[PDB]
RNA sequence: AUUAAA
C-alpha cells in the first residue's frame, strides 16, 4: 500500500520546465517584432537557452511535433487510461482510468501526486469549462460529476442510462452536451443539471460530441454508417445537417478554435478535415494511420497543427495544408491510444493508451541524434 | 518619480473598493458541495451575521485553527470552510515532519514541515 | 469607460529603406519607413541626411518598394499594410503631401483558407525592369500588379495550385536578365525546425516562375529541391552575373539556372545537418540567420550580420561570369540593422530599429573597403522599461512651482546598441541671474563692437538701456532715445550699426554714439532685414529705409496701391534660392484678408493669397492677422518657414518650391500650440547653444528649432508661465544664452541645459550602455537610477541534472564552431547628476541568472516617520534549459549615502543588499501591496513582510501558468499572465488572506498592465500581442459578469505598436483623473486620458466626420485601423491623431464640419485644446 | 488530515 508514509531516498526527477523558455521569449519579444527578427536556434546541444515556447515560434509549428519521450506515468493499479486532461493552468495532468479513479501527475516533474476514486464505472469523459472553475467528467455507468481544481466532487447526476462517451461545454459554460451509447446527444443546463433537449437521429452508439467554439453548434460522431456525423441546434434540438464522412465509426469530432474546421477521426484508418461553412465538399484527408484512428488533439497554440492517436499505438502529427504527416511515432504505445492532451503551452503532449500507462512527449532538443526507439 | 508620490490614489474611494467591502453582487454559492477556499474572508460574518450558512461565496473562518492545511498548500483542500487546519502561510504553524519525527532524519532539507530534534 | 488616445512622442525606428526618385527624376532620395511613419531624406554634402518630407499613416507599413511607372516624373511607392492591403502612392507637386494612385484590398476569407490567425506579413516585390509588382499574401496568394491608368487589372495566383506545392515560402525575389518577369521563390515543401533535423534535413527548395502578364500563365523553370533546412532570405544578383544568392544560417549558396550549384560552409555546424555539397570557406566563422545584405556595384555584397559586424562578400568569377568562389572581408562593425540600401556610390545607409540608424561611407583601401560613420538618425529603441524620476538640476527660481518637475528614463536599444534615454518633453531654462524690472514690456538685444553689447528696454513712456558685458549696467549717457518708448531696435548692415525706431522717427547708432536721426500716424511695427528698413504706421502707411554708404538711412517710399489697409508686415532675406522668381522680400497682409509678397528693391507683386486668415492647408498664388514672420532655418538657412498669428490661433507654414511670380508654395504644418504696445510673439534667434530657430511667446511659450537635420522641433517652455518677450543673449556670463520676462515682471538670464539634445522630438540624452538595458528603477532617496543590464558571453558549459547535483558538460567542438551566446546580468547604479554609471556600485549576478523583474517597492519600516521605506527589489531566475528545474532569487537592495571616495564625488552612493535568498521556484514578477512585497514564484503569488533582514510569508494564492507582470493599487493586485489573461486579487490585512476578486476568462497574451483612474472608476489597462489596448472593469452587478467573477472589457483601442511599460501622472472635470502614459516597443510614447461621456460623444461625432469626409495618406481607414485585433470591439477610446486633423483644417472647413455634426467650432476647439492642456507633463 | 515519500 501507498499512503505517503514510507521513507525513500531523495530523487531528483527529470523535468520539462517551461520557465526558461518563457523567460527567453519574454526577452526576445522586447526587441524582436516577430519570427523574422528571431535569431536562429542552432541544431547543437549548446543552444539550450535559445528555446522558446510555441507562442514564440508561430511561423514554424514544427517545433511542437513532440516526438521526444520524457516519462511513462503508470498507476500501481495497472488499468487502461481512457482520458487524459491537463489542469487549465497546466499545473497537473489528470487521467481517467477504467477503474474509475483520477490520478494526478505534476506538470513539471511528471510524478504521482494524488489519486482519488472518482467514479464507480470507467471514466470515459473529462472536460474543463472555458472558465477554469469546472471539470466535468462522465463514466461508463451514465453518471456526470462536477469537480473543481481541488478535485472535490460537488454535484452528481445520471445523464444517460448507458455509457457517456464525451461531454463538451458551451462557450459560457452555462450548458453542455453529452453523447452516449443509447444513441442520443443531450443538452444540459449546468447549474440545474436539467436536460434541455434530447437529440435523436443517429441510430447507433454516439462515440463523440463537440460544441462549436462560438456559434452554438453541436457535432456528433456515431457507429451508424447512415448517420456518421450530424450537426445540431442545441436550442431547438433540430438536426442542421448530416455528414456522410466516414465508412465506419467516427471516433472523434474536434472543432478547431478558429471556428471553421471540423476534425474527424474514424475506424476507417482516416482523419478527415471539413469546413463547416461548406459541408458538401471534404477538405484535406489525412492518411498514414496503418490501423484505426482513435484520438485527435488540436494544438493549443498552432491552429493548423494537431496530433493523432491510433489503435495500434501510433502517434502521428499533421498540419492543415500538408498532405503527409509532419511527424509521428509508429510505436508510441503498445495498445490503442484513447486520448491526447496538450499542455496549455503546447510544448508537452500526453497520451493515454489502452495499455495501462500514460506517456509524456516534449519537443526534440536542438542538436540531438533522434536514434531512440521512438524515432529511429 | 515613484508613481505613488506623483499620482497618489489614497484620497480616491474607488467603486470596486466599495463593491468588495459591501460584498456587492455576490450571488449565493450554488451546489452546496463546493467550498471555494481561494475566496475572500466574509467581513459580514466577522462583524455579526452573514445570513448564508454554507451558501456564502466567501470564507466563514474560525480562530481555533493552529496548524496550516497541508492539502491547501497542494491546492487540494476539499473540506473548505469545514476545515480544522489554518489556511495561512505561517511557517511556524506548519505541521511537524512525519519523516523527521519518526523515520530519523528527513530526506530533503528543503521540506517545509517543521523538524524537531 | 471613456478615454482619448494621444501620442506624445512619434515612433522612432526604421524597418524599411530604399533609394528612389521620390520628388523628381533628377535626384534620388533615401526613403525610410517605420511603424506607421514614412521619411524622405536628402543627402547634403561632412555629409548629413536632412529631412525632406515626413508622412504618417493610419496603419503600420509591412513592406515597402518603389517602381518607375510609364511616363512618370517620379517613382511610385508600393506600401503594404497588415492583412492584405497594397497602396500605391506618389509625391504630389502642388499640394506637398502624398497622392494615392491605387489602394488594393485582398482581405477575403476565401484567400485565408480558414486560417483566422495571420502569421505571414504581406511582402511586396518589384520586377527590376518595372514590368510588374508582386505581393505575397497570407503566405499562399501571390498578387500580381502588371504595369504598362498606369496599372493593369491585378490577378491572384494560388501558390498551392502551382506545380511542386510550395506551401511554406521563406523569401521571393524577382531575377535579373529575363525576357519575362521571373520570380524566384524560396520555400519548404516539408517544414522542419532545429531539433528534428536528425529525421528531416534538406527541406528548402527554389522555383523560378516565369510570369506571363497577358496570358496569365506562370510555368516553373529551374527547380532545386535539396537546399539546407535553415535557408534564410535570398538575394537576386544583378544582370552581368545573374542568378540568386541564398542566405542560409550556416552556409552560403549561389544558384543559377544553368550552372551547377555553388555553396560554401560558413561554420562547422553544417556537418550533420546538411547533405548539400558544401565547401569550407576559409577564414570565416559566421552566421547569416538574421542578416541584411545589399549589392554594392556588381559581384560585391555588403552584409550586416547579427551582432552588427559588416562583411563585404565578393563573387569571384571567370571571364564568362560563372561564380567559382566567394571572398569574405570583415570590415568595421556597426549598428544592429533591420534594412540596408545603397545611396550614391560610396554611401550606405543602415536602417535600425535597435539603436540609431546611421549612414556609412565606404572607400576602397590602398578589393577591400573601409567604413566610416557620416551621420546617425536618433532612435529611442524598443522601450523595454521606463522609470519616472525628477531631474537633478532644476534652477532655484522654479523650485516653488506647483506642478512636479520630473522626467522619463527609458531602457532603449538592444545588445551593443542598448542604451538609456532621458526624456523631457519641455525645455527648462538654467537661470543665471534674475532682474526685477517692472514697467518695461519689450526687449531687444543688439550686437555692438559677437557678444551682445546692449540690451534695450521699452517702458510705457521711457526707454531703458543696459550695457551688457562683464557687468550689466544701465546707461544714462546719451545716444539712445530714452525719452519715450521704442517700437523696435536691432542691428542694421552687418552688425556695424544699431537701428532704433520710435513713434516719432527712426534713429541710426554707431554704438553709444548716434550717427544721425530721421523723423517720420505713429509707428506701430517695424521690420528690419539687411540694409532694408520698413516701418508701418497705425493706419497702414508703409515707408522703407535703405543704407547708402557715405553710412546713412535713405528714404524710398514704396510704390503700393492701397486697395486695402495693410495691417502687418514682414521682411525676409532668402539665402538659399528657393525664392527663385541674397535676394530680399517683403511679406504683407491687407485688411481684406489678402497676403502679398513683394520683390523688395523694386515693389512688384510676386505672390498673392486671396483668403489668408482662414488658414488654408496649402497657400497658392492668386480674421485679424496680428503678426507674421518669415524665417529661413536649417542648414545654411535653406528651408524657410512662415509664422502667422490670427485670432488667438497659431498657424505656421513650410515653404516648398513649385513651378514672373514666385515659384514657391506654402504648406500648413500641424502643431498643438494654442494662443488662448505691439509686442512680437515670434522671436527669431540664431545660435542659442548652437541652435537656430524661433521662440514663440504667449500663454504657451514654445521653442521652434530646425537644425541641419531639417526636422521641425517644437518644445514647450511652460515652467515659468507665459512669456511676454524674448531675445537672444550672448555674453561672458551667459554663453550663447537667451533672455525673457516672466509675467510677474522678472527678467531671466538663462542658458539651455547642456546635457540634453534638442534635435529630437523630445529633448533627449541617450546614454550608451554597450549592453542590453532590461529594467530601470528610480530610487527616491539618494535620487539615483538602478538599471538591470545583461551582456553576451560565449557559452562554454551545458548544465545537466544527474540526480544528485548539477553536472556541467564542457562544450567540446571544432575551431570552426559558433558558440551560443550566454547572458550575464548586472544591476548598475546611474546618477542623474552626471549620467555616467556610479563606480564601485554594481551588483553582478550568478552565471546563468536572469533578471525577470526589477522595481522600486515601498515596504513598511519603523525607521522613517512614515511607514514605507522604498527599496529596490529584483526578481531573478537561473535559466539552464528545460531539463533543469528553474529556481529564482529575490534581491532587495537599498541605496545608502556614504562618504565619497577621494577624487570621486559620484561614489557617495552604493548598494546595500538587505535580502538575497534562493526561492522555492522561479521569481517571475514583483510588486508591493500596502508595504508588503508581492512576488510571483512559479504558479503561486506570495505576499511577504520584510523584517530586519528576513522575508516572512504572509499569504499566497494559486495563479495561472506564468505571471510576468503585477501592479497593485491599495490592497488590490492586478496580475498579468503570459497566455491566460489578467487577474484581479485583493489582500485583507485583518485576516492574512489573498483572494481572487475577478479575472478575464478569455485567453490573452498580455504584454503589460496598468490602471485607468477616474474620480471613482478604476479600469485595468491591458497591452496585447496584437497591439491592442484594453480597459477592463470590475462590475459585480453587471449581468455579463456572472457574479463579478468575470472582468469585462469596457474600452478597446488598437495602438499600432506593442506596449511593455506603463506609468501614470495626474492631470495638470479632471479632479481625480490620472493620465496613463506608455512607451511603445517601436520608440513612441502614447497617452490614454480619461474623458467624460458627453465630451466623448461630441468628439466621437467629430471623429466619425473626420473619418468620412477627409482623405487620408495611402487611402487607409482611420476607423478600421483602431479596430480591435482585426489588423466584440468596445469603441470607447478616441483617436487623438485623427482629432488633430480638426486643428489642421481651415476655419471654413472647421465651421462646415461643425454644422454638419450639429455643434460649434468653438466647443470642439475647447474640448480638443483642453485635452492638449491637461496632458502637458514632462 | 484526502497518498507528504509513487
Ligand atoms: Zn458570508
Ligand atoms: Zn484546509
Ligand atoms: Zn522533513
Amino acid at each position: 500500500t501507498f499512503d505517503g508514509k514510507r521513507m525513500r531516498k531523495a530523487v531528483n526527477r527529470k523535468t520539462i520546465d517551461y520557465n526558461p523558455s518563457v523567460i527567453k521569449y519574454l526577452e526576445n519579444r522586447i526587441w524582436q517584432r516577430d519570427q523574422r527578427d528571431m535569431r536562429a536556434i542552432q541544431p547543437d546541444a549548446g543552444y539550450y537557452n535559445d528555446l522558446v515556447p510555441p507562442i514564440g515560434m508561430l511561423n514554424n509549428p514544427m517545433n511542437a511535433v513532440t516526438t521526444k519521450f520524457v516519462r511513462t506515468s503508470t498507476n500501481k493499479v495497472k488499468c487502461p487510461v481512457f482520458v487524459v486532461r491537463w489542469t487549465p493552468e497546466g499545473r497537473r495532468l489528470v487521467t481517467g482510468a477504467s477503474s474509475g479513479e483520477f490520478t494526478l501527475w505534476n506538470g513539471l516533474t511528471f510524478n504521482f501526486e494524488t489519486i482519488l476514486q472518482a467514479h464507480d464505472s470507467p471514466v470515459r469523459a473529462m472536460t474543463w469549462s472555458h472558465n477554469d472553475m469546472w471539470m466535468l467528467t462522465a463514466d461508463h455507468g451514465g453518471y456526470v460529476k462536477y469537480w473543481q481544481s481541488n478535485m472535490n466532487n460537488v454535484k452528481m447526476f445520471q445523464a444517460h442510462k448507458e455509457a457517456i462517451r464525451e461531454a463538451s461545454f458551451s462557450p459560457t459554460d452555462n450548458k453542455f452536451a453529452t453523447c452516449s451509447d443509447d444513441g442520443t446527444v443531450r443538452i444540459w443546463d449546468f447549474l440545474r443539471c436539467h436536460e434541455e433537449r434530447i437529440l435523436r437521429g443517429h441510430g447507433a452508439d454516439v462515440k463523440c460530441v463537440d460544441w462549436h467554439p462560438t456559434k452554438g453548434l453541436v457535432v456528433s460522431g456515431s457507429k451508424d454508417s447512415q448517420q456518421p456525423i450530424k450537426f445540431w441546434d442545441p436550442k431547438t434540438g433540430q438536426s442542421l445537417a448530416t455528414l456522410h464522412a466516414h465508412k465506419n465509426t467516427v471516433m472523434e469530432v474536434k472543432l478547431n478554435l478558429n471556428g471553421n474546421w471540423l476534425l474527424t477521426a474514424s475506424r476507417d484508418h482516416l482523419c478527415k478535415l471539413f469546413d463547416i461553412r461548406n459541408l458538401k465538399e471534404e477538405l484535406q484527408v489525412f492518411r498514414g494511420h496503418k490501423k484505426e484512428a482513435t484520438a485527435v488533439a488540436w494544438h493549443p497554440v498552432h491552429e493548423g497543427l494537431f496530433a493523432s492517436g491510433g489503435s495500434d499505438g501510433s502517434l502521428l502529427f499533421w498540419h492543415v495544408g500538408v498532405e503527409k504527416e509532419v511527424g509521428g511515432m509508429e510505436m508510441a504505445h503498445e495498445g490503442m491510444i484513447w486520448s491526447l492532451a496538450w499542455h496549455p503551452l503546447g510544448h508537452i503532449l500526453c497520451s493515454g493508451s489502452n495499455d495501462h500507462t500514460s506517456k509524456f512527449w516534449t519537443r526534440n532538443r536542438p542538436g540531438d541524434k533522434m536514434r531512440d526507439r521512438y524515432n529511429l | 518619480g515613484m508613481q505613488e508620490i506623483i499620482a497618489s490614489v489614497d484620497h480616491i474611494k474607488f467603486d470596486l473598493e466599495i463593491a468588495v467591502e459591501q460584498q456587492l453582487g455576490a450571488q449565493p454559492l450554488p451546489f452546496p458541495g463546493m467550498d471555494k477556499s481561494g475566496a475572500a474572508v466574509c467581513e459580514f460574518f466577522l462583524k455579526a451575521a452573514c445570513g448564508k450558512g454554507g451558501m456564502c461565496p466567501f470564507r466563514h473562518i474560525s480562530g481555533e485553527k493552529t496548524v496550516v492545511c497541508k492539502h491547501w498548500l497542494r491546492g487540494l483542500c476539499k473540506k473548505g470552510d469545514q476545515c480544522e487546519f489554518l489556511h495561512e502561510y505561517d511557517m511556524t504553524k506548519m505541521p511537524e515532519c512525519y519523516f523527521y519525527s519518526k523515520f530519523g532524519e528527513c530526506s530533503n532539507k528543503e521540506c517545509p514541515f517543521l523538524h524537531i530534534d | 469607460m471613456y478615454a482619448v488616445y494621444k501620442q506624445a512622442h512619434p515612433p522612432t525606428g526604421l524597418e524599411f529603406s530604399m533609394y528612389c526618385n521620390f520628388f523628381n527624376n533628377s535626384e534620388r532620395n533615401l526613403v525610410v519607413a517605420g511603424t506607421s511613419q514614412l521619411y524622405v531624406y536628402r543627402l547634403n554634402r561632412r555629409e548629413k541626411l536632412e529631412l525632406a518630407a515626413s508622412f504618417s499613416f493610419f496603419g503600420n507599413v509591412m513592406s515597402m518598394a518603389s517602381v518607375q511607372l510609364a511616363g512618370a516624373k517620379r517613382d511610385a511607392l508600393l506600401l503594404s499594410f497588415k492583412d492584405a492591403k497594397l497602396s500605391v502612392v506618389e509625391y504630389d507637386p502642388g499640394t506637398h503631401d502624398l497622392k494615392t494612385l491605387s489602394l488594393h484590398y485582398f482581405e477575403e476569407p476565401e484567400l485565408r483558407d480558414g486560417f483566422v490567425q495571420n502569421v505571414h506579413t504581406p511582402r511586396v516585390r518589384v520586377d527590376p525592369d518595372g514590368r510588374c509588382a508582386a505581393m505575397l499574401v497570407y503566405g499562399t496568394r501571390l498578387v500580381v500588379l502588371p504595369f504598362r491608368s498606369s496599372f493593369l487589372p491585378s490577378y491572384i495566383i494560388d501558390v498551392r495550385a502551382l506545380d511542386e506545392k510550395l506551401l511554406n515560402i521563406i523569401d521571393l525575389q524577382f531575377l535579373h536578365g529575363y525576357y519575362e518577369p521571373t520570380l524566384l521563390i524560396l520555400f519548404e515543401p516539408n517544414q522542419t525546425w532545429p531539433g528534428r533535423v536528425a529525421v528531416r534535413q534538406d527541406t528548402c527548395s527554389i522555383v523560378a516562375i516565369s510570369l506571363n502578364i497577358t496570358q496569365k500563365v506562370h510555368p516553373v523553370i529551374w527547380s532545386l529541391t535539396s537546399l539546407p533546412f535553415d535557408c534564410t532570405q535570398a538575394l537576386a544578383v544583378p544582370k552581368p552575373i545573374g542568378g540568386v544568392v541564398v542566405f542560409a544560417v550556416n552556409s552560403l549558396l549561389y544558384l543559377n539556372q544553368s550552372v551547377p550549384p555553388y555553396g560554401v560552409a560558413l561554420n562547422s555546424l553544417t556537418t550533420g545537418t546538411t547533405a548539400f555539397p558544401l565547401r569550407t570557406q576559409e577564414g570565416v566563422r559566421i552566421t547569416l540567420d538574421c542578416a541584411q545584405a545589399t549589392f554594392i556595384s556588381y559581384d560585391k555584397m555588403v552584409i550586416s550580420l547579427k551582432g552588427g559586424e559588416i562583411y563585404v562578400l565578393t563573387l569571384i568569377t571567370d571571364g564568362m561570369r560563372s561564380v567559382r568562389a566567394f571572398h569574405f572581408d570583415k570590415a568595421a562593425a556597426s549598428v544592429l540593422t533591420t534594412s540596408m540600401v545603397t545611396m550614391e556610390p560610396g554611401y550606405l545607409f543602415l536602417g535600425s530599429r535597435l539603436g540609431n540608424s546611421l549612414l556609412l561611407k565606404y572607400t576602397e583601401k590602398l578589393a577591400t573597403y573601409s567604413f566610416e560613420v557620416c551621420d546617425s538618425i536618433l532612435n529611442i529603441g524598443p522601450c523595454a522599461n521606463a522609470a519616472v524620476g525628477e531631474p537633478a538640476f532644476l534652477s532655484e527660481e522654479f523650485q516653488n512651482s506647483p506642478e512636479p518637475d520630473l522626467e522619463i528614463v527609458v531602457c532603449s536599444g538592444h545588445g551593443k546598441n542598448g542604451a538609456l534615454s532621458v526624456l523631457q518633453k519641455s525645455i527648462r531654462p538654467q537661470v543665471v541671474t534674475t532682474f526685477e524690472l517692472p514697467g518695461c514690456y519689450d526687449m531687444w538685444t543688439v550686437i555692438a563692437p559677437r557678444r551682445h553689447g546692449f540690451l534695450i528696454l521699452s517702458r510705457e513712456d521711457s526707454t531703458m538701456i543696459l550695457q551688457t558685458g562683464q557687468e550689466i549696467m544701465e546707461l544714462d549717457t546719451s545716444g539712445f532715445a530714452t525719452q519715450g518708448p521704442t517700437v523696435f531696435a536691432g542691428n542694421i548692415g552687418d552688425n556695424r550699426y544699431i537701428v532704433q525706431v520710435s513713434p516719432l522717427g527712426i534713429r541710426l547708432l554707431e554704438g553709444v554714439n548716434q550717427l544721425h536721426f530721421i523723423p517720420v500716424a505713429p509707428i506701430v511695427q517695424c521690420a528690419v532685414a539687411d540694409p532694408y528698413v520698413v516701418i508701418m504706421s497705425a493706419e497702414g502707411h508703409v515707408t522703407m529705409f535703405l543704407l547708402k554708404s557715405d553710412h546713412r538711412l535713405a528714404l524710398h517710399k514704396p510704390p503700393l496701391h492701397h486697395q486695402s489697409k495693410v495691417i502687418t508686415l514682414c521682411l525676409y532675406r532668402d539665402l538659399s534660392g528657393m525664392f527663385t522668381t541674397p535676394t530680399h522680400w517683403c511679406l504683407l497682409v491687407r485688411e481684406n484678408g489678402t497676403m502679398e509678397i513683394y520683390q523688395l528693391p523694386d515693389w512688384r507683386l510676386v505672390f498673392l493669397v486671396k483668403n489668408f486668415p482662414v488658414g488654408q492647408r496649402v497657400l497658392v498664388d492668386s480674421p485679424l492677422v496680428k503678426e507674421v514672420l518669415l524665417v529661413a532655418l536649417g542648414s545654411r538657412q535653406s528651408r524657410p518657414y512662415l509664422l502667422v498669428h490670427v485670432d488667438q490661433e497659431l498657424l505656421i507654414y513650410e515653404a516648398f518650391p513649385h513651378d514672373g511670380n514666385l515659384k514657391v508654395r506654402f504648406k500648413k504644418v500641424p502643431h498643438n500650440i494654442n494662443f488662448r504696445g505691439r509686442v512680437a510673439r515670434f522671436r527669431y534667434f540664431e545660435d542659442i547653444y548652437g541652435y537656430s530657430g524661433v521662440f514663440i511667446c504667449g500663454p504657451s511659450p514654445h521653442w521652434l528649432l530646425v537644425t541641419g537635420r531639417g526636422a521641425l522641433r517644437l518644445h514647450p517652455m511652460a515652467i515659468d508661465g507665459p512669456v511676454d518677450s524674448f531675445a537672444p543673449f550672448h555674453n561672458v556670463n551667459c554663453p550663447r544664452g537667451f533672455l525673457y520676462f516672466n509675467r510677474q515682471g522678472e527678467l531671466r538670464i538663462s542658458v539651455l541645459p547642456a546635457y540634453l539634445s534638442y534635435d529630437a522630438p523630445w529633448p533627449v540624452r541617450k546614454i550608451p550602455l554597450r549592453c542590453t538595458a532590461h529594467y530601470v528603477a528610480y530610487h527616491v532617496e539618494s535620487k539615483v537610477y538602478a538599471v538591470a543590464t545583461s551582456t553576451n558571453t560565449p557559452c562554454a558549459r551545458i548544465p545537466r541534472m544527474t540526480g544528485e547535483e548539477k553536472e556541467f558538460e564542457t562544450i567540446e567542438r571544432d575551431e570552426r564552431y559558433i558558440h551560443p551566446q550566454q547572458e550575464a546580468f548586472s544591476i548598475q547604479l546611474i546618477s542623474p547628476v552626471s549620467w555616467e554609471a556610479i563606480p564601485n556600485a554594481r551588483i553582478e549576478l550568478q552565471e546563468w541568472e536572469h533578471v525577470t523583474c526589477m522595481k522600486t517597492v515601498s515596504l513598511r519600516s519603523e525607521e522613517t516617520v512614515s511607514g514605507l521605506k522604498g527599496y529596490v527589489a529584483a526578481g531573478t531566475c537561473l535559466m539552464q534549459g528545460e531539463e533543469v528545474t528553474c529556481r529564482g532569487r529575490i534581491l532587495i537592495m537599498d541605496v545608502i549615502e556614504v562618504v565619497p571616495e577621494p577624487g570621486q564625488p559620484l561614489t557617495k552612493n552604493k548598494f546595500k543588499v538587505l535580502y538575497e535568498k534562493e526561492q522555492k521556484g522561479p521569481v517571475t514578477a514583483l510588486c508591493h501591496c500596502n508595504g508588503h512585497l508581492v512576488s510571483a514564484i512559479g504558479q503561486k503569488i506570495f505576499l511577504w513582510s520584510l523584517r530586519a533582514s528576513e522575508l516572512t510569508g504572509m499569504a499566497f494564492i494559486d495563479t495561472q501558468l506564468y505571471i510576468h507582470q503585477m501592479i497593485s493599487v491599495k490592497n488590490f493586485i492586478l496580475a498579468a499572465d503570459v497566455m491566460k489573461s489578467i487577474s484581479l486579487l485583493r489582500y485583507q490585512e485583518e485576516s492574512k488572506t489573498l483572494s481572487l476578486v475577478s479575472r478575464d476568462a478569455k485567453p490573452l497574451e498580455v504584454y503589460s498592465v496598468d490602471f485607468m483612474v477616474d474620480n471613482a472608476q478604476l479600469g485595468f489597462l491591458v497591452s496585447d500581442r496584437d497591439r491592442n489596448l484594453m480597459v477592463y472593469m470590475y462590475l459585480p452587478e453587471a449581468k455579463e459578469s456572472f457574479g463579478g467573477m468575470r472582468l469585462l472589457r469596457r474600452a478597446d483601442f488598437h495602438v499600432g505598436a506593442h506596449v511593455n511599460t506603463f506609468w501614470r501622472t495626474p492631470c495638470r472635470v479632471w479632479e481625480n483623473k490620472h493620465i496613463t502614459w506608455f512607451a511603445t516597443l517601436d520608440g513612441g510614447i502614447g497617452l490614454l486620458l480619461p474623458m467624460q461621456e458627453k465630451t466623448y460623444r461630441r468628439l466621437l461625432m467629430l471623429q466619425n466626420a473626420l473619418t468620412t469626409m477627409l482623405p487620408h495618406h495611402a487611402g487607409l481607414n482611420p476607423r478600421a485601423f483602431r479596430m480591435l485585433h482585426v489588423d466584440n470591439a468596445v469603441r470607447n477610446v478616441l483617436d487623438g491623431e485623427l482629432l488633430n486633423r480638426y486643428l489642421y483644417l481651415s476655419t471654413m472647413e472647421r465651421s462646415e464640419l461643425a454644422k454638419k455634426i450639429g455643434t460649434t467650432p468653438d466647443i470642439i476647439l475647447d474640448d480638443l485644446l483642453e485635452t492638449d492642456r491637461v496632458t502637458a507633463h514632462f
